[PDB]
């Protein structure tokens, strides 16, 4: 343990400058979601409440892109798990205070997926969220946009069953959209397919309603 | 800090080609083939103030993209015609708002088309419903 | 329960019916939790506004809504298990609509009247023009008017005969050289704009009236 | 001006087999029902120089078609004569189908979604999905309709050629016979009505002159015999009830024999009078 | 369709003395010339459901409206039967007024500038600006004229009433008196025309069948003696040119008796035969 300490309780923004795992603590002033994620979602951070410590959200899962999406209240204390890395390049904590859309996502760990090929099967395993817990995955459909060409995606997990909600996002100037694709998707060896814009951005939405499995497996797999 | 259409020139293409180059023809606004000329780059700048965007060209830095009476597109003088809220709906592909209600709806930047074929017609000024029309969609290209 | 701040826009253009949030409780562990909402712009009139969905949590809001006709909405949300039992105290939600700057400034009247001695001072107060601006006062700059003056019939001896307080409306002399003789009706085309004179604008007349 | 309280169909270009339909207070795109649910009253306004949509439901007699802004659906709403419930009619001559734009905001006209089975507004292009026709409704639901003709007097029987080989016109009993059952036709030039009888290519009722009073169906001469032209008139406070006049000399009538209800009785012309045996149950075939 | 190769002229709503006008390829709004400078041939595309608006030039014959897209400018170009030469014509039935609007972009109609005294382009409104009167040429010209009616044979010699009090008709020299002028009025249900003396105001043109071919001025109480009504008719290759026929019978054409190109000589009826003493200059008077 070697707590560092932010001095002054955050606002809407904030940057908090930094090969062993320590932890921030930090208020906020106004009572909201707030979006905090790393430079650029790496690492992958945890969040925790000190009850007066409790688990929120998040995973410690190497190499693996993600960002923070959680209700923040403002007369309570809370650590930001910082896993060790490697001290190549500084890192910086950053947070935003989100009044949008993102509020369909608390308290939810948001993964980013950046290796999708134009075809084939995609599996990304991260350690499974308690019963009735959150976990997302933000993507981006191959190839280049006309809001007409598409690919068909089948979304599914191997062990544990989880009510997947599907948003297609947009962005303004004040961040996030997020737009009703397809709700109640049972994830449990799902063999239905859905038709996606190529070049457009989607986010899953994943509750464990079952927990079979330490780790979920979010299977993203993509035919013509 | 801002990852949200930076600041800088850039190219403005239609959905429908990706040869054709937003620039000024006459008093109107069209879509054309390469000319690697000034008029066919396009300044973006935010305003922090109004929270929106200005885009003026380069032969005319002066001059930014605004709308006339007629439901044309046109590029005058700055003002409040001249503020435009972006809507990015996918890699460097835009929807174009008027930061003001026009007739008491919300406006969009709209390219016609038959058979995805655009040229010759002027850029105009139509009402936005969702993010679905392709006609109203349009590529910013850095740099 | 594990509920954030909720707010919605005016003027939402489709996709609906729209997710707002996911609430829980966070018993929902120890049996099956049942969800639902009540209130007005739920049950109560206007009934259906937002919506629930019992198994999930999942609040949806079901059609446009207009922050001058209701600006905010107070809901109360249930959490119960089979049996009908409470798993939780009703909780109370304020669901506010946030504000468009859709409404244009209005002026009270389509014209204003005024007088104006011959010989008053640069810094006389004339008369008075004044606007109005349904948008939210507290949160925004939409109602936020700014007045000017666009013209000046005739212009004569001055172009700049008057000025107006952008602030106030209030209307005072400029220049001297008010001739009742000569040039005894002047006609101002004020305006007024919201976004501090950079939004939605109207105009008025302000005719004034020279005299001895 | 001249469309101003007429009760009117509209139906859609894009497919001439959907009509503006009112339930519930939706409207969808649906099949020809001949009633009063996709009958329109036209409400002209002066000063707007546009037209109120109101939907003839008689339980529900303040529905008009409104724009649901900002949305770009349609509906119908309560009548409060707001500027999103009135509409120009705008006619394509030459295709004589009109466009039909928002008063509210005219860059805005009316589009047929065939898929959702319903109407959105759009922005103006050269397609059919925003043309539609707009046709009085006693010709739209007369038109091209195959029918068969019973008088009110009695509704079992129905008037019909013999056979083919016999082009007398007689009262007889229902049996789905194709010479029970006649096509109405609508020539637009005319504005007359033909009545086509089933069992034949192109035989049509017929009042013969050369002989006094004689109804038989003969062959069709174009633009040759108007007594081969019949007028249809709708009757007051009833669903499907008509009045038939001949288009030679409008003063004669078809008529069963008054007042014989028979079983093989005589279809005649008859100087108009309006008894119930002048008038007619024009219902579709079941 | 119902306007195809028809000759209009082509006026603006907001401003009712403007007419489209033609010259050296250049399109502009005009004062009424009633000559071949403003008459345009709108020429029907089955398949494309537009129309091409082409000018009456007698020496350039191959010219027709067209948008130079993507500009705001609108001029008259070769036909090339391009998509900016196509123009939907659309009724507005609430004012029977047209929207003409492109048939490259439907969402951008011709708006009327009555300063620039031209033609621009807008998308829909509610607006004057964007509505237009068409109207055939014939009537155009000839509606509510006050003219002055001269004889082919002597060009300085006007058809007249003698005097106030005296209401035969005969020849005379033109001399700028009220009973030497005539307002040319059109009746739409009768198609004809009346030629009001301008020295009252009831006083039509008309053929007194009581006396045999005496023509003389009546008054116009009796809305219905057809004798009352005329036909005009342009003659073949001529700028001004009409015969004059009479309602109640048509092979009745106005006659100066002869011959005579006198001073005094009658004004009638006659069997239309067709020679110069039954064709008319119908002219604006100075
Ligand atoms: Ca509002
Ligand atoms: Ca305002
Ligand atoms: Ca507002």
């Amino acid at each position: 343990e070697n707590i560092q300490e932010i001095n002054t309780a955050i606002s809407d923004n904030y940057t908090y400058n930094i090969n062993n795992p320590f932890y921030i603590l930090f208020t906020v002033n106004t009572t909201g979601i707030y979006k905090i994620n790393a430079q650029n979602n790496l690492p992958s951070l945890k969040i925790y409440e000190a009850i007066g410590i409790n688990y929120i959200t998040g995973f410690d899962s190497p190499n693996a892109k993600s960002y923070l999406v959680v209700l923040l209240n403002k007369d309570k204390n809370y650590y930001i798990r910082v896993p060790q890395t490697s001290s190549n390049i500084e890192n910086q904590i950053q947070f935003k205070r989100e009044e949008g859309d993102l509020r369909n996502l608390m308290n939810s760990s948001v993964n980013i997926i950046d290796n999708l090929n134009s075809t084939g099967a995609h599996y990304y395993t991260r350690q499974s969220p308690d019963v009735h817990d959150y976990i997302s995955y933000e993507f981006t459909i191959p190839g280049n946009f006309n809001n007409k060409d598409t690919s068909n995606i089948r979304l599914y997990t191997s062990y544990n069953q989880g009510i997947g909600t599907l948003f297609r996002v947009t962005e303004t100037i004040d961040g996030y959209n997020l737009i009703n694709i397809q709700q109640n998707l049972h994830l449990l060896n799902n063999t239905n397919s859905i038709r996606l814009l190529n070049g457009a951005i989607y986010i899953l939405k994943v509750e464990v309603t079952e927990l079979n499995n330490y780790n979920i497996r979010l299977h993203i797999d993509i035919t013509n | 800090e801002r990852t949200f259409l930076p600041n800088g020139n850039y190219n403005i293409k239609s959905i429908f080609s990706g040869s054709l180059y937003l620039n000024p023809v006459s008093k109107s606004l069209t879509f054309s083939n390469e000319s690697s000329a000034n008029n066919q780059k396009w300044n973006v700048e935010y305003m922090a103030e109004n929270r929106c965007f200005k885009i003026s060209n380069v032969a005319e830095p002066n001059k930014y993209l605004s709308y006339d009476n007629f439901g044309f597109i046109s590029l005058d003088s700055l003002s409040n015609r001249c503020y435009w809220f972006p809507i990015k709906i996918a890699v460097n592909t835009y929807i174009m708002l008027s930061l003001n209600k026009v007739n008491e709806l919300d406006y969009a930047w709209d390219i016609y088309d038959t058979n995805e074929n655009i040229l010759s017609q002027p850029l105009l000024l139509l009402p936005n419903f969702d993010i679905y029309n392709s006609n109203q969609m349009f590529k910013l290209e850095k740099i | 329960w594990v509920i954030p701040p909720i707010s919605c826009p005016e003027n939402e253009k489709g996709e609906f019916p729209k997710n707002l949030v996911q609430i829980k409780s966070n018993r929902d562990k120890e049996t099956k939790v049942f969800y639902s909402i009540t209130g007005q712009g739920a049950d109560k009139p206007p009934v259906g506004v937002f919506i629930i969905e019992r198994e999930t949590g999942w609040l949806k809001v079901t059609q446009p809504l207009d922050r001058e006709a209701i600006a905010k909405y107070i809901l109360y949300s249930h959490a119960v298990s089979s049996n009908g039992e409470a798993v939780e105290d009703p909780m109370e939600i304020v669901i506010t609509v946030t504000d468009q700057n859709d409404n244009r400034p209005e002026f009270t009247q389509e014209v204003f009247e005024g007088s104006v001695a011959e010989g008053a001072v640069p810094g006389t107060s004339v008369m008075k023009v004044s606007a109005t601006d349904a948008d939210d006062d507290v949160n925004t700059y939409n109602a936020a008017i700014a007045y000017t003056i666009v013209s000046q019939d005739p212009e004569l001896p001055h172009k700049n005969m008057f000025t107006v307080n952008r602030d106030t409306g209030v209307i005072s002399v400029l220049t001297s050289g008010l001739d009742r003789e000569s040039y005894p009706t002047y006609t101002l085309v004020v305006q007024a704009a919201d976004l501090q004179g950079e939004g939605l604008s109207t105009t008025a007349k302000a005719v004034i009236t020279v005299k001895d | 001006n001249s469309l101003n309280d007429k009760i009117v169909t509209i139906s859609c270009k894009a497919d001439t087999n959907l009509f503006f339909y009112q339930v519930a207070g939706n409207v969808s795109l649906f099949q020809q029902t001949r009633n009063y649910l996709e009958r329109w009253r036209l409400i002209y306004d002066s000063n707007k120089a546009a037209y109120k949509i109101k939907s003839m439901d008689i339980h529900n007699t303040n529905l008009v078609l409104t724009w649901n802004a900002p949305t770009h659906n349609i509906s119908t709403q309560q009548d409060s004569n707001a500027d999103n419930q009135y509409w120009l009619l705008l006619k394509d001559i030459g295709n004589n189908s009109f466009i039909i734009a928002s008063y509210k905001n005219p860059n805005l006209v009316l589009y047929a979604d065939t898929v959702a089975r319903n109407l959105k507004l759009s922005t103006l292009n050269n397609s059919n999905y925003i043309k539609f026709i707009i046709e009085d409704y006693i010709i739209s639901d007369l038109n091209n309709f195959t029918c068969k003709i019973s008088p009110i007097l009695d509704l079992n029987k129905v008037v019909q050629q013999v056979d083919v080989t016999n082009l007398n016109v007689n009262l007889y009993t229902w049996d789905y016979g194709r010479n029970q059952k006649w096509t109405i036709r609508y020539n637009e030039e005319k504005a007359a009505y033909q009545f086509f009888n089933t069992i034949l290519s192109n035989g049509v009722l017929t009042w013969i002159f050369s002989n006094g009073n004689t109804v038989r169906v003969s062959s069709s001469n174009d633009q040759n015999n108007d007594a081969q032209y019949w007028l249809i008139n709708p009757v007051s406070d009833t669903d499907e009830t008509y009045t038939i006049t001949n288009l030679r000399d409008t003063t004669k009538a078809l008529d069963l024999y008054g007042g014989q209800t028979a079983n093989g009785t005589a279809i005649q012309v008859f100087n108009y009078h309006g008894d119930d045996n002048q008038k007619w149950n024009i219902r579709n075939p079941p």
